[PDB]
């Protein structure tokens, strides 16, 4: 009798209406989760789970270091960042053992890219951290005022364009004692220290953005970590939909089938949440220096610079704080730059026990965290140590009757345990458990859940009795891209069927969208069916064309002809689509070359491709 | 986000244009109303003027012209990708999951759409069109009232390319599954061979007798068949799968098969396992067998049977057995697994390269032609049947028309739309006068049910219950006669009314999606009356010619345009100002007023004093 | 030069050259030579490639291709290729990526072509490559031509083609005169031994990043370089804790409990405008003289009614300002009425400054700005109100809100414009569920509220960007078409935006928003906190005792927006998108079962019953219609309430479901722990109403499920 969308499910699997519970299929308006205070409490929690680690002062950057590898093993359930350096390279040598040669090719395969990328690669990416300006930039201007930065300080060795050749640079810039830096003119010299903190700087508007410095070994390190995960089957990465698609039938095919009937299966599907605190660079470092056993130096410097950089990263605080006083009704806002030495009456409870806290590691307004990761910089690495865990669960490996697989994405994670009997099933997730605890993979009890094999998630990809639900992207912009009439409907049209092909899109929504299409694009360029009776100046003339054609399906939509697109015919280009219905006389005026207007995406040089002015 | 919204703001500026200098001395200085297309300043930073996109409009409709030369022979991608779309054909879609530009079509969440591109190759225009034709006809016709009769007279109301069909089908030798069942349809003579399970059966040799044999399915269901008994030789004919088969009674012993591609050999390999009659395929029966054709009729159980098999043979194959093979020159053995094998071939079922192919024949016979279309030559086995027509589709290379009631819905909407006045106007007469003494048998006539379709199923019962009361008011008011409002009105009232309240100002049709418009009232996109020249243009498209039947209103009074009131002409100031229509409700008997019917004109209106009835 | 390439090598081979490129990320405009280097590479491999298959005795035959292509490819699909083929014959494994795979003699060949002599070209690519049982292909444009062990895969007519093609190709070269170019570009890629040295800050960094008992990077290099395992793994677990374990709680139908709901003062309404409680000022048919401008329409709207009165409050704000509420609704009808008075009446009218209008927008009660510098001695001076809002009860006004939100409205709201006409079955069922749904839902409530916001959104952006120091005012407009068919023009009430000086997409933008409303607020006025209400007129309404007077209520409340969220509000049309994507996925889901499109059975059918609801007497179902439009109506009060608690919970509650379902089909399940995923789930339900009531409709399945 009351609404209940909910009660859908008393007869629907839930598996099937799965997209009732995403509420947005798209980007909110508040971005919830930036400032200042998110920053506080991950750098204290990053820092209380390497609790026992040891401690010791930085000699460059002046800053303390936790170092909780090796650490004492944990005694209790709660995630824990003492990773042993001995476990974590005996798993990694099982998995070179299960998959002879992977590192090897991976290097040499990737000691070409090494020396070949060029400086311009760095200009793709996101926001970066210009330290010149000491503010989130456009990478390509922070790579041109780096460079003339560089040339200014007599470092041009860069000019010959090599993406090396610059990581040389930057190194020799480092190692100099100080820099100048000249804005307009006002000069600032870094000393050693201030450069060396600015440029281990990691600006927090991927929620964290890293300097200019360390962009191409990332780079580099990020190559090799794909590398090895193309090799590997239970990487998650860097596969698109239909791929990713068959990996969950093929595992559990694998798992399910080949067992007896008296063994019993189940799967656990779990998420790892907060996944960067136990993760240390170090770890990284050693792991990467396994990987290129047996090879050139300088490949292994230059791939070896990410993590040892990474080590010392200096992270900043936000933009600040704001304060306000009702009684007066004034508005105050504060630097991060004074939050080391100011008072802590002004914040409330957990905001002074997050600054007690966090006192005692800003340096120059930017604290020190040398434990832990940030996001989405060195993701395939650890889905290579995911994988490496679940690598050391095959039959041989365990050396008991039970045995385990599944996938790892470095953001979710699923896990088949068959075993002859129930004690079977929980000797293995136990075992399962503590074996990626000791290497400091942390699995979340509190979202994570079992059931008997056959239905389970994975990144999104809902899984039930060999059917898929890819639910992992969200819906993109149908609208104008504002370049010209031509050049907007190709590039629209092919986004649209590029996302039918490979995003999962629904035929229907895709006509939908392609009408929400044909409406915005009429009202923003104002070339409306002849047919139709809205009114507009740029109707008159149009009004004229529809006259004068004999074939109105020959006209353009952007001309007020009908749009014949359809899910059949979307990547054809508009242009080519009408070429013949297009009547000759319209076809000789439209595409004439000595047209005044006239000095990817597939389109015709029709007329109607002008530049705004 | 910025990219939008910035575009839409700069259109809106009056020369948001910017263009070379030489435009000022080549193109007029305004347009016909005056309009500027161009203005004085420069573009910073450079010489350019600013104009406006209506020169860009002007350019477009009355530009110089040039020759288009350079321009066919420069784009040699994207026409071939045109040329493979149109050309290609489709095929039936299985919800179950050249070929690196229509990834969405053949793949998507759980189900698969057959595709095969066309090019510049394979048949000539003639054959390819009967084809397609024939294949329309028979489709439709399966779900007849009668099929028999209904095909002959989608046969004699159509024509191919401007000629009509009867005489391609006498003077054309072309062989087709469609136009061999149309041509023993007409009782014309057709080719020997009998075409079943989607290739060309041709005996060659050896002969059988029919007996009535009931078989026990592996799904323990009962099920009579005409088995053959003797030994017989056939061919299987197809154009990606050609096969030679052996059969005696209730065995199979040999079956030479040569295909394109896997699919074909293993579509040929099924085909002729059904036809050898085997009793282990019989055991291996799974599950209850109820196929029915889109007129849900049951067909005979060898066709259940095929289809089945068709469906899926994996639990088949091994079920067969195992035999020896020999290896020999142009020989290829057939694993279960549907793969070839060296030293091992599924039983009685072998691959060869060449095959049997090349020479055809020119043979015809008299048949006979049963209830629904299932040709049956004198000896007695099926030749043909719409069960055995494939579901390819394609492209016509010259023009074809179907002026029949039931193949209107295949061009679109639109299509529907024009042919349904285009009817309506041809036959005039007989509506007129059918509607004028019994309008309730023309309210039931089928040739109207694709309108049905396309106006919306919620808001069809009470447009035809509008329809119904304003066509009872205009009978029973009589000196009002508007020959365009009937015709325009009329198709509007084929569903079961229902009282209602409401005052239709205009109906909606479905078209393409988009819901067009047509008003009660005057002219409308969807429905275009020119007086001046006296013709009907339905979106756009001819439907016609309209001439004035003998009762006609000449001076004012119209009684079809408002349920229960009488408009009486032009509008007069004198009377009550200018009304709503939902305040109409509120008029006594008898009452007038000067409601505004719509556009810019007022209309003067009398509320009817009797009341019109309707069943 | 790339002209000539794009327009003689064939389409194919140039898109797979592009995407390989891409891969790499090299840009073709700045590298020319390379390109034709590339794709002649990809042409000579793909003929040697090409036309060539293996009979099913195993004899070589021209025409299961010969030559499988390796190279053509990205580099996971021809790792996994390799890798396959390497495990099933059992072959050494490849070190590089080869360019194509012989699979009669089942080995794998490279290929090579260069521009200068073939015999350094061999050499170099032997000593960098060839160690053990491999073979490269080496052509020139020359015309000599070598391989390994002088054995050709490619017969004499071949080898004779592709020199003939390279032949051609270098004329072609000569002829457009740029050969000498392609020559001299090439110079064997010398390999001058490469040196990256860590040195200074960079090597006391990597020393002081090492783990315990480490005292250089040096020491751990060879360290690990030395390793090898031996039962570390074992022996760590044998001496780990053995309290550290993954247990599995038994999970049966009982274990469950409801969510624990808060408890406090119920809810409040904090929508931008108000849903079931809104008015409308219709003109059914706009043919009045200057159509389509916004002003004109509110005016001719506004002169539809008489029944104004003195405006008085009823309901007022307690925590604001009731009276300038009042004096700017009075300037309001003022200025309209002064418009009146004029004849040539601009675009649009900008309010004159005046204090109430200040007052009620916000301006005069804006803290100033200072530096902290200035203002640090102050006694009451604090961080902003970052404290977690107080717990609000649940209150059934959202569930009748979402009731009448989900109910057929009279209206044809949406417009869609026209596609292609469909060919292929596949776009015959598309089209098929797309018109059942667009005719199911296309006269729901949500729609309308869809449209509302959309034309609410735009009108406001437009204004703010437009004048920067003027308080516009901005008629509430939508326009839809009834079931009749004339089109309809409502006016709902009236918006006035305060200074719109915007820098950052982020930037708030402060209006007060009046609307029209016949709900008495005396009858639940805990659900009205942050409006105040006037009562500026009375309408007569037709009921079975005739023509009966009832006030007409005006909701004055001031908000605030910032163009990030004006852009939300004014992309609404994708909640039809979302329903239908969600329907559609259903559709799919129980077809794949059935094994057939089921959508003509599920719309058609009308003999499907989905539980949608409950009553006094049990639960209730409905129809496919009433699904649709209650996932239409979900999709758009989610797009309305956007915040990081609904999609906390959602995200929180969807493994509390997949975890009932998995137990409803005796899949024997498990948690690790309950109770923290409950205390996750209920962290999010504080304040928010249409959270609470998203827990409420949990705890009913969760009820009725069980049992």
């Amino acid at each position: 009798m009351d609404v209940n969308p909910t009660l859908l499910f008393l007869k629907v699997p839930v598996q099937n209406a799965i997209s009732t519970t995403f509420p947005y299929t798209g980007d909110p308006p508040y971005s919830h989760g930036t400032g200042t205070g998110y920053t506080m409490d991950t750098v204290n929690r990053t820092h209380k789970y390497s609790e026992k680690g040891k401690w010791t002062t930085n000699t460059e950057t002046g800053a303390p270091q936790l170092n909780p590898i090796d650490g004492p093993l944990p005694e209790d359930n709660e995630p824990s960042g003492y990773a042993q350096t001995d476990c974590v390279l005996e798993a990694m040598a099982f998995l070179e053992e299960s998959h002879p040669g992977i590192f090897e090719n991976s290097c040499l395969e990737t000691m070409e890219i090494v020396q070949q990328t060029r400086v311009d690669k760095l200009t793709q990416g996101r926001q970066t951290y210009d330290w010149t300006l000491n503010r989130n930039q456009p990478a390509a201007t922070a790579l041109a005022n780096t460079i003339e930065v560089f040339r200014s300080n007599g470092l041009t060795a860069n000019e010959s364009g090599r993406l090396i050749d610059f990581l040389k640079d930057v190194m020799d810039s480092m190692d100099k004692e100080e820099m100048e830096i000249t804005t307009h003119k006002k000069k600032q010299r870094l000393n050693k220290r201030s450069y060396l903190i600015r440029a281990l700087t990691l600006n927090t508007m991927a929620i964290a953005t890293p300097g200019m410095q360390i962009r191409g070994f990332v780079y580099f390190v990020e190559a090799l970590a794909r590398s090895i995960c193309e090799k590997l089957e239970q990487s998650g990465l860097p596969v698109g939909g239909n791929e990713k698609k068959a990996k969950l039938a093929n595992v559990v095919r694998k798992m399910m089938t080949n067992s007896q009937d008296t063994e019993l299966s189940f799967t656990i599907t779990g998420d790892n949440t907060k996944w960067n605190e136990n993760q240390n660079p170090r770890m990284f470092l050693a792991m990467i220096t396994y990987i290129t056993r047996n090879q050139p130096e300088w490949f292994r410097n230059v791939l070896s610079i990410a993590p040892i950089m990474f080590s010392n990263k200096m992270a900043r605080l936000g933009k600040g704080y704001m304060f306000e006083s009702k009684s007066m009704k004034l508005r105050t806002q504060v630097p991060a730059e004074m939050l080391a030495n100011i008072d802590l009456k002004y914040f409330n409870k957990s905001t002074r026990e997050k600054i007690e806290k966090i006192r005692p590691l800003l340096i120059d307004g930017t604290a020190s965290l040398s434990p832990g990761m940030m996001m989405g910089m060195f993701n395939m690495l650890s889905t290579v140590l995911g994988v490496s865990i679940l690598n050391l669960g095959q039959k041989k490996y365990t050396k008991t009757t039970y045995w385990w697989d599944g996938l790892q994405s470095s953001d979710d994670f699923a896990l088949i345990v068959n075993a002859p009997n129930h004690e079977g099933i929980q000797a293995g997730v136990d075992r399962f458990y503590r074996t990626c605890k000791l290497v400091g993979i942390n699995m979340s009890k509190k979202k994570s859940y079992i059931n008997r094999t056959g239905t389970f998630e994975f990144t999104s990809f809902f899984y039930r009795y060999g059917f898929v639900a890819n639910f992992s992207m969200e819906l993109p912009s149908f609208g104008v891209s504002g370049i010209n009439e031509s050049a907007d409907m190709s590039v629209g049209v092919t986004v649209i069927k590029n996302n039918m092909i490979n995003n999962d899109l629904g035929p229907a929504t895709a006509q939908m969208a392609l009408q929400l299409f044909i409406k915005d694009y009429r009202y923003t360029y104002r070339c409306h069916r002849g047919d139709t009776q809205i009114q507009t100046r740029r109707a008159f003339e149009l009004g004229k064309l529809w006259e004068q054609t004999r074939s109105k399906a020959g006209l353009l939509v952007s001309d007020g002809g009908p749009n014949l697109y359809n899910i059949r015919n979307l990547h054809i280009p508009e242009v080519c689509l009408k070429w013949e219905l297009m009547d000759e006389d319209y076809q000789g005026r439209l595409c004439n070359p000595m047209n005044p207007f006239v000095s990817e995406y597939d389109a015709v040089a029709t007329t109607h491709s002008w530049i705004p002015k | 986000k910025n990219p939008a919204l910035r575009m839409k703001w700069m259109m809106a500026m009056k020369y948001p244009i910017t263009a070379d200098k030489r435009i000022m001395e080549m193109i007029p200085e305004r347009n016909e109303q005056r309009q500027t297309l161009w203005s004085k300043t420069n573009d910073a930073g450079s010489d350019r003027v600013m104009v406006s996109p209506l020169a860009v409009t002007w350019w477009n409709r009355n530009g110089p012209t040039t020759s288009t030369v350079h321009y066919p022979k420069v784009y040699k991608t994207y026409f071939e990708k045109v040329e493979r779309l149109k050309h290609g054909t489709f095929g039936p879609v299985h919800f179950r999951n050249v070929y690196i530009e229509v990834l969405h079509l053949t793949q998507g969440t759980c189900w698969e759409q057959m595709y095969t591109p066309g090019g510049e190759v394979r048949n000539d225009d003639v054959d390819q069109s009967l084809i397609i034709a024939a294949r329309n006809i028979v489709r439709r016709a399966t779900v007849s009232a009668d099929p028999l009769a209904s095909l002959l007279e989608m046969c004699h109301s159509t024509q191919i390319g401007g000629v009509r069909m009867v005489d391609i089908l006498r003077q054309n030798p072309t062989e087709e599954q469609a136009v061999d069942i149309c041509k023993a349809a007409m009782g014309l003579r057709i080719s020997s061979s009998f075409s079943f399970g989607g290739f060309t059966f041709k005996r060659t040799s050896g002969s059988s007798v029919k007996r009535e044999e009931e078989v026990l399915t592996g799904n323990l269901q009962t099920l009579k068949i005409r088995v053959h008994e003797g030994y017989e030789e056939f061919t299987m004919v197809g154009r990606r799968a050609t096969a030679i088969l052996r059969k005696a009674t209730r065995r199979l012993i040999q079956l030479i098969v040569s295909g394109k591609d896997e699919q074909s050999i293993a579509e040929a390999i099924i085909v002729a396992m059904v036809f050898s009659q085997e009793d282990c395929m019989i055991k291996a029966v799974r599950g209850d067998l109820n196929f029915v054709n889109r007129a849900n009729q049951r067909l005979n159980p060898m066709h259940q049977l095929l289809r089945h098999f068709q469906k899926d043979a994996k639990v088949l194959f091994q079920n067969w057995g195992i035999e020896p093979i020999d290896n020999v020159m142009g020989m290829i053995g057939i694993l279960p697994d549907m793969t070839p094998s060296t030293e091992m071939s599924l039983r009685g079922v072998r691959v060869s390269k060449m095959g049997v192919d090349e020479y055809s024949s020119t043979e015809r016979v008299v048949v006979s032609i049963d209830r629904f279309l299932r040709v049956r030559d004198q000896r007695g086995n099926v030749l043909l049947s719409p069960e055995e027509v494939s579901e390819t589709q394609g492209t016509e290379k010259l023009t074809i028309t179907y002026s029949s009631s039931m193949m209107w819905e295949i061009n679109g909407p639109e299509s529907v739309l024009v042919n349904t006045y285009q009817w309506i106007i041809r036959n005039w007469e007989n509506v007129k006068i059918q509607w004028s003494q019994d309008p309730t048998m023309l309210y039931n006539k089928m040739e109207f049910e694709p309108f049905q379709s396309l106006v919306p199923k919620a808001a069809r019962g009470q447009y035809s219950g509008f329809v119904r009361v304003l066509f009872q008011q205009m009978r029973d008011v009589l000196g009002t006669f508007d020959t365009v409002q009937i015709i325009k009105l009329l198709p509007f009232a084929a569903a079961p009314p229902e009282q209602s309240r409401m005052q239709f100002s205009s109906l909606t049709v479905n078209v393409r999606g988009s819901g067009m418009r047509i008003v009660v009232r005057g002219n409308s996109p969807v429905f275009n009356y020119n007086k001046a020249t006296k013709r009907l243009t339905v979106l756009g498209k001819d439907a016609g010619a309209l001439m004035e039947d003998p009762d006609e209103g000449t001076a004012g009074v119209e009684s079809a345009v408002l349920r229960g009131f009488l408009i009486l002409g032009k509008e007069n100031k004198r009377y009550g100002p200018a009304l709503s229509i939902n305040e109409l409700s509120n008029l006594a008997k008898g009452e007038k007023a000067n409601v505004l019917i719509g556009q810019g004109d007022v209309v003067l209106v009398m509320k009817r004093k009797r009341d019109s009835s309707i069943l | 030069m790339e002209d000539f390439v794009r327009q003689c090598f064939n389409p194919m081979i140039v898109e797979l050259a592009e995407k390989a490129m891409k891969e790499y990320g090299e840009d073709p405009k700045i590298e020319t030579n390379k390109f034709a280097s590339i794709c002649t590479h990809l042409e000579v491999c793909f003929m040697y490639s090409d036309f060539h298959f293996i009979d099913e005795r195993g004899e070589s035959t021209i025409i299961k291709h010969r030559f499988e292509i390796i190279e053509g490819r990205d580099r996971t699909m021809a790792w996994t290729v390799v890798n396959s083929i390497c495990n099933t014959t059992g072959v050494e494994k490849p070190k590089f990526l080869p360019d194509l795979y012989d699979y009669k003699e089942n080995r794998f060949i490279e290929i090579g072509v260069t521009r200068r002599e073939v015999h350094i070209y061999y050499l170099e690519k032997a000593n960098k490559i060839k160690s053990e049982k491999t073979h490269i292909h080496i052509f020139s444009f020359t015309g000599e031509e070598m391989a390994t062990k002088a054995d050709y895969t490619l017969d004499e007519e071949s080898r004779a083609r592709i020199k003939t093609r390279l032949f051609t190709i270098r004329q072609e070269m000569a002829s457009r005169g740029l050969w000498d170019s392609f020559r001299q570009s090439e110079r064997g890629e010398e390999t001058i031994e490469e040196r990256f040295e860590i040195t200074g800050t960079m090597r006391r960094l990597a020393d002081q990043s090492l783990p315990p008992n480490f005292s250089s990077l040096e020491n751990f290099r060879a360290y690990v370089d030395g390793f090898e395992p031996n039962g570390c793994i074992e022996g760590k677990l044998s001496q780990m804790s053995k309290e550290v374990n993954a247990r599995i709680e038994p999970f049966l139908r009982t274990t469950p409990r409801p969510l624990r709901l808060p408890d406090g003062p119920p809810c409040s309404q904090r929508s931008k405008f108000l849903l079931m409680d809104a008015l409308k000022l219709s003109i059914e048919d706009p043919s009045h003289e200057g159509e389509g401008i916004p002003l004109y329409d509110a005016i001719k709207c506004m002169k539809t009614f008489f029944g104004w009165k003195e405006p008085n409050i009823i309901k007022p704000h307690e925590k604001g300002i009731n009276p300038n509420y009042l004096l700017t609704w009075k300037q309001v009808l003022a200025e309209l009425q002064d418009i009146k008075n004029e004849e040539k009446i601009p675009r649009t009218k900008n309010m004159k400054k005046t204090s109430q209008l200040k007052w009620a927008l916000g301006e005069n009660m804006a803290p100033e700005k200072v530096d902290f510098e200035d203002c640090k001695d102050v006694n009451d001076l604090k961080q902003y109100d970052s404290d977690e809002p107080e717990p609000r009860s649940l209150a059934c006004w959202i569930q009748s809100e979402f009731n009448k939100a989900c109910e057929l409205t009279d209206s044809s709201w949406v417009e869609l414009d026209e596609i292609g006409e469909d060919v292929a079955p596949i776009e015959h069922i598309a089209s098929m569920r797309r018109n059942y749904f667009t005719a199911e839902v296309s006269h729901c409530r949500a729609t309308e509220y869809i449209m509302k916001g959309v034309y609410i959104n735009t009108a406001l952006l437009n204004a703010s960007c437009a004048a920067m120091d003027d308080f516009q005012l901005i008629p509430m407009i939508s326009k839809c078409i009834t079931k009749e068919g004339r089109r309809k023009t409502n006016l709902y009430g009236f918006i006035i935006k305060g200074r719109s000086h915007l820098r950052n997409d982020t930037d708030v933008v402060n209006f007060v928003s009046m609307e029209f409303s016949l709900t008495d607020p005396r009858l639940e006025p805990h659900k009205w906190e942050k409006y105040c209400v006037l009562e500026i007129g009375d309408m007569l309404l037709r009921t079975a005792v005739g023509q009966v007077s009832r006030p007409m209520f005006l909701y004055v409340r001031t908000n605030g927006t910032s163009k990030i969220k004006m852009k939300w509000g004014m992309e609404m049309r994708r909640c039809l998108l979302q329903s239908l994507q969600q329907i559609e996925s259903m559709i799919e889901a129980e077809s794949s079962v059935k094994e057939k499109d089921l959508t003509k059975e599920f719309f058609e059918n009308k003999s499907e019953t989905w539980p949608i609801g409950e009553s006094p007497k049990g639960v209730e179902e409905g129809s496919i219609g009433k699904v649709c439009r209650t996932l239409l109506a979900k999709s758009v009060f989610n797009s309305l309430y956007a915040s990081p608690q609904l999609e906390g919970f959602s995200a929180e509650s969807r493994k509390l479901l997949l975890i009932v379902q998995a137990l409803r089909d005796n899949l024997e399940p498990g948690t690790f722990d309950l109770e923290g995923l409950y205390e996750a789930i209920e962290e999010c339900l504080i304040n928010d109403p249409w959270v609470l009531l998203n827990a409420s409709w949990f705890n009913s399945f969760l009820t009725h499920a069980l049992r």
